[PDB]
């Protein structure tokens, strides 16, 4: 049947400033079927307090979810989003770029 | 345009060996979600997801809860029947999705109604714009079509779409007006990042806007750069607003030939932006 | 408010 691989964006709610609290978002979209596992990572380690939006879908029937957590960025901490889905032969990791 | 929509989005997913199919419904007014229901919740109930719906009394939540519980049961029967219509085994997982609701104009009158379905991510059956007839995707959906003609389903769907859907949408708009009828314009800026001695990226940002519909384009000497623009999907910020960016790689020294054009409902007029090196 | 379900597929 139809399988569609997730698009993945990782970004902050507000423009980042080191030492100012913010939210880190991982937006997964365009995928089918709906089963998907998403972790947010700080220096490689899973962040525990992560919530997500209620499952919904686009006009083309593909799913989307926003996963998010509060965070305080700094110059040297690296953040990322790690996604697994039946379309991926291994989990995909997308690094947060403060300018994307 | 002053128009608005209400939509309910249902997802039913079978999971053989792991219980009955999960049912999730979410409801939206335009780009704002306002309710959910999830059959896997501890005590499944319609729940508020925007502030302006919280005022509705207990009869609202109770009645809607009973409706979703009925809908889950109907979807589970649908899933069983779809498996048979496609000669599928009982071992695999399948998905039934439903979209329905109404669009109204500034005066509150019905513009269009919608009631349609997908199975395993593929369009299955849809109520036509006339709200009287169906379009079936294949010979399996023709069985559904025959059943739903014989039961006069379209008449009932029309009555909901013309009556309840419109009437409740108008109420939601009037109770949530401060947000639902407020367009927040994008905050915009252009950034510049050299990629090599000979090229730089110009990125045109739009932040903080509502509703999600926006157009961001780059022009070079006033010609649209459709093929050479990297455009990200419009994305939620998590505070009701959306974000988007459009980027072009340009020859160093030619930045001033590029303009970023921004259209959004919240703007008095469309914006033309350039990179201004400070 | 959501619509009362009518008939399965």
């Amino acid at each position: 049947m139809i399988q569609r691989t997730p698009k993945i964006q990782v970004y902050s709610r507000h423009p980042a400033e080191n030492g100012k609290s913010n939210f880190l978002n991982c937006y997964v979209s365009g995928f089918h079927p709906s089963d998907i596992e998403v972790d947010l990572l700080k220096n490689g380690e899973r962040i525990e307090k992560v919530e997500h939006s209620d499952l919904s879908f686009s006009k083309d029937w593909s799913f989307y979810l926003l996963y998010y957590t509060e965070f305080t960025p700094t110059e040297k901490d690296e953040y990322a989003c790690r996604v697994n889905h039946v379309t991926l032969s291994q989990p995909k990791i997308v690094k947060w770029d403060r300018d994307m | 345009m002053g128009s608005h929509s209400m939509r309910y989005f249902h997802t039913s997913v079978s999971r053989p060996g792991r219980g009955e199919p999960r049912f999730i419904s979410v409801g939206y007014v335009d780009d704002t979600q306002f309710v959910r229901f999830d059959s896997d919740a501890a005590s499944p109930r319609e729940e508020p997801r925007a502030p302006w719906i919280e005022q509705e009394g207990p009869e609202y939540w109770d009645r809607n809860t009973q409706i979703y519980k009925a809908q889950a049961q109907t979807d589970r029967e649908s899933l069983r029947n779809l498996r048979g219509y496609y000669n599928q085994s009982e071992a695999g997982s399948h998905t039934l999705q439903s979209m329905y609701g109404c669009d109204v104009g500034p005066d509150g009158r019905l513009l269009r109604g919608h009631n349609q379905y997908a199975y395993d991510g593929k369009d299955y059956i849809a109520l036509n714009e006339d709200l009287r007839s169906w379009t079936a995707a294949d010979t399996a959906a023709q069985i559904t079509q025959r059943k739903w003609e014989a039961a006069r389903v379209a008449e009932q769907d029309r009555a909901y779409l013309e009556g309840t859907c419109v009437e409740w949408l108008r109420r939601y708009l009037e109770n949530g007006k401060d947000t639902l009828e407020r367009a927040d314009p994008p905050k915009t800026h252009v950034t510049h990042h050299p990629i090599s001695d000979h090229e730089a990226t110009l990125r045109c940002w739009a932040l903080g806007f509502y509703p999600a519909e926006i157009t961001l384009t780059w022009q070079r000497d006033g010609e649209d750069q459709t093929q050479d623009t990297e455009l990200v999907e419009t994305r939620p910020a998590g505070d009701r607003t959306f974000q988007k960016w459009a980027a072009v790689v340009v020859p160093s020294g030619e930045e001033q030939r590029y303009t970023c054009h921004v259209q959004h409902e919240g703007l008095p007029k469309p914006l033309t932006l350039r990179w201004e090196p400070s | 408010r959501p619509q009362v379900p009518l008939r399965p597929m």
